[PDB]
């Protein structure tokens, strides 16, 4: 039972369709550089369930986190698909700076350009840039004046669009896996901001 | 003990030569150091390329000039500068952008900053003028609401400060290290930090002895403040379009 | 240029140093941390129950900070006579002469006597402190958010009133900072609110609606020492003081 | 000789990690070096503070992207970039100032520059596509008036160049050292130098083999050009308000 053994396990959090008609610089995903990355289930319950990475579940129990995250991008393509994309990383952005974003402002900050010819998988290790040694978690124990956004924001644009051959498909799935890297660590135990789905029943007062 | 003035004037110039900017003082500086020398902290919370630019950031640049007259009472503030904001606001008060001065071009492009400071407060007063000023540094002025009753020379004499006598026309050197709750100050709008951006506290120059003279003496004198950022470190390389102008005040 | 001496005109002789009373009284009063580890009243309150409470509801809440709360003079009709007459204690008077702190605190909470009910105490280091207003002991009157409820993961302890109606606990330093502010806090940003108090202590009873009637208007007092490993790290001079025997007397 | 693909794809990624920017290549680069490595020349004509900023200037940044289609003839230029001007003009073509990119903030504040270059020209072409491009560097294009008859793949093959085949989808690395008549290029309007400011010559990408395919093949492909300034040196610290925008072209 070890937090560095739980957070070192990849969990699938995202699938992204990358198509042929995606123009040069179209946004594929923007997300938050934190373990609290969500995948909502389209259920009919009045309260919605979410998929998390194991690093996010083990970080929900703790107040403060720090360290590098590792995003594994598995691009399901043949050896006849050719493309090129940036997995970039902008240090701290507010909510009003989540927009006004392209692939050109991304290249001012740290970024990695990946070519897709024969190797269809890579791993981007996320820097930890903050004014604070740790970082207070994203959600509170149903105390809404304790909400805090990410330290920083991850983007994934399309640097060179997809050129597929006429015998293969025109759409490509991209899986995004999250695990807390070799420098990831959490400290202070608090009430965890997540609950089980065993008894998914809430009572309004 | 044996004066012999010549065409030069029988003086001894002290020089501060810091990255192609040279400051000259006839007198001896009256130094005051509030806190000991800080450590670099790129180890604990940064993985980005962390680099100072000591050729352009450890230079001298004026941030305030003002006129101390004889029409000022006993306890009256002359200057109140929130120095990391006051550098950028002194540039923006000269009606241009921040990318036109080599001292502040990493502030346009980076996100966070930590470094020590060197402040020179130079008076140009006549030998026959009589008066005295404080040069008191206070860490994090805005985070104390009872500071409006604190701003007086009685309270600022209790913490360490630098005295400037108008008779000797001496000089106040202020070695200000980084001492803040968080180990970095953001240069722009950053998450859960919207106001008080890049504020570390107030250097406030007040009067102890008001400027006294004869009936026909020189009425005013001038005070100029220079700043230096020596032990800097810049992290979080970002776009310059995310940066916004400082609050005017 | 503060502690300088141009010319010391000593007309005196050598005075015998007592070692800060160690010669006379067997103890040296030089280390001020020894003075600050003496307990001093953090506050007092009368328990008041407006709505019907569950077992999970917290009875009262207060932020835990070393420079002392907003000084509760009390109501104009019934003032708290300790904070009204002799305004403030030793520990915040020392802490006014500094800017930053880092370290733990020690809280000793004394409960009323005729109550028997088992008492829980949680420390939540999640609550940011929003302004010097509402930096005080807050009677929990309603439960909307997760504030009123006894939560799971926090550092908690339960005192048995049948054994002893006093709890003695140590609040640790859990902020992600170098220091915290040690003055009357003025909220500028949102991140500065995380760095005022150590956390937020909530004290609650497990009584039901029938046994809570004997608890109304009973006093609860809270005392605090300074702990150890507790360091003040920037010299700031003192604010304008007020002389206590110059205060007016309640004439008849 | 024994293929065994897995979920990764059986490849070998080559990495160019230069100051928090990482470029990945599946293929091997086809390098071409026109001149040997230059010397630093701050000794002979500068007394100002001379310092590169290798943390922000030796980064990669895109300067051109374009679409090579099958509707291009044999000898047809695709790109013609005057690279020191083309960096600033590629930033200004994205409709902002030059102080918003960390690569070019010393160009705002300094006067002269000398440094070597690294150019990566990356194509994203399908394996079934057939074609080939040149990556030819020419020193000081504008100082030759008969260059309009020179711009052809017959003449550019005679000097050294980098070949880009659309079938292999390979990559062109271009180590461009500083070779100019004067040992420094001014960044702004400087005395007796009003036009051709910061111009060292043209990198011009032309076609040898036009893009050929079947009747229903993928019609176009994309080409992206990245630049690096590694052995830089900036001298002549000046005001940023003296700087003016580049010629549009």
């Amino acid at each position: 039972m070890t937090v560095s053994s739980i957070a070192s396990r990849y969990g699938l959090i995202r699938r992204v369709q990358w198509k042929k008609d995606h123009a040069k610089g179209s946004l594929l995903l923007q997300l938050d550089a934190d373990p609290f990355v969500e995948q909502r289930i389209e259920g009919t319950n009045p309260i919605s369930l979410y998929w998390f990475a194991p690093v996010g579940v083990v970080s929900s129990m703790f107040m403060q986190w720090r360290g590098s995250l590792e995003y594994r991008f598995d691009i399901i393509a043949s050896q006849f698909h050719t493309g090129r994309l940036i997995v970039g990383y902008v240090p701290g952005l507010t909510a009003s700076l989540q927009l006004q974003m392209d692939y050109m402002k991304l290249k001012s900050s740290s970024y990695v350009v990946f070519d897709l010819q024969e190797s269809n998988s890579f791993t981007f290790e996320v820097p930890y840039v903050s004014y604070r040694p740790w970082w207070v978690r994203k959600y509170g124990g149903n105390y809404l004046p304790s909400s805090t956004d990410a330290p920083s924001t991850l983007f994934m644009y399309v640097q060179v669009p997809l050129i597929p051959m006429e015998a293969v498909s025109d759409t490509i799935d991209i899986n995004v896996y999250v695990r807390g890297g070799s420098s990831f660590e959490v400290c202070v135990p608090v009430q965890p901001s997540l609950g089980l789905n065993w008894n998914t029943d809430f009572i309004l007062r | 003990d044996n004066p012999n003035p010549g065409p030069d004037g029988e003086g001894e110039v002290e020089l501060e030569k810091d990255s192609n900017v040279v400051l000259t003082t006839q007198r001896d500086p009256s130094t005051s150091i509030p806190a000991p020398v800080s450590v670099k902290w790129s180890r604990w919370t940064s993985n980005d390329v962390v680099d100072d630019y000591a050729t352009i950031t450890s230079r001298w640049y004026q941030i305030a000039e003002f006129v101390w007259s004889k029409d000022d009472p006993f306890d009256k503030e002359l200057a109140r500068l929130i120095l990391p904001r006051a550098l950028l606001s002194s540039i923006e008060a000269n009606s241009d952008a921040i990318c036109d001065v080599p001292n502040t071009i990493p502030f346009k492009v980076h996100a966070y900053w930590r470094g020590d400071m060197e402040v020179r407060v130079q008076i140009n007063s006549n030998k026959f003028q009589v008066g005295q000023l404080q040069a008191t540094w206070y860490y994090s002025d805005h985070e104390n609401l009872n500071i409006s009753s604190k701003r007086s020379v009685y309270g600022f004499s209790q913490m360490d400060h630098a005295l400037i006598s108008a008779s000797a026309s001496n000089e106040a050197k202020l070695v200000i290290p980084f001492k803040h709750v968080y180990p970095f100050l953001p240069t722009r709008i950053v998450p859960d930090w919207t106001t008080g951006i890049l504020d570390m506290g107030a250097l406030n120059i007040r009067v102890i002895a008001p400027l006294r003279m004869s009936a026909t003496g020189p009425t005013t004198c001038n005070v100029v403040v220079f700043i230096k950022l020596n032990n800097s470190e810049f992290t979080g390389t970002s776009s310059g379009k995310f940066y916004a102008s400082q609050i005017r005040a | 240029e503060e502690s300088r001496n141009t010319t010391v005109l000593d007309t005196t002789t050598t005075l015998q140093s007592s070692g800060f009373g160690r010669a006379f009284f067997g103890e040296a009063f030089n280390d001020l941390k020894t003075l600050m580890r003496r307990y001093q009243l953090y506050g007092q309150l009368l328990l008041s129950v407006t709505t019907d409470k569950d077992i999970d509801h917290c009875m009262f809440t207060f932020p835990c900070l070393p420079q002392g709360l907003a000084l509760d003079i009390g109501s104009a009709g019934s003032p708290h006579e300790i904070f009204n007459r002799c305004r403030d204690g030793i520990i915040p008077l020392i802490a006014s002469g500094y800017r930053f702190y880092r370290g733990d605190l020690r809280y000793k909470i004394v409960f009323p006597s005729n109550v028997n009910s088992n008492i829980w105490v949680q420390h939540r280091p999640d609550r940011r402190l929003e302004g010097w207003s509402a930096a005080k002991i807050v009677n929990c009157d309603a439960v909307s958010t997760g504030q009123g409820v006894y939560n799971h993961g926090y550092a908690s302890h339960i005192q048995i009133t049948r054994v002893n109606n006093v709890i003695e606990l140590e609040v640790p330093f859990y902020n992600a900072t170098c220091y915290n502010y040690l003055q009357a806090f003025n909220a500028s940003s949102a991140a500065s609110s995380y760095a005022v108090s150590l956390g937020e202590i909530s004290v609650g009873f497990q009584a039901t609606s029938d046994d809570i009637a004997s608890i109304v208007n009973k006093p609860v007092t809270i005392y605090y020492s300074i702990g150890d490993g507790m360091q003040f790290s920037q010299w700031v001079g003192y604010q304008p003081m007020m002389i206590l025997d110059q205060l007016p007397a309640p004439v008849v």
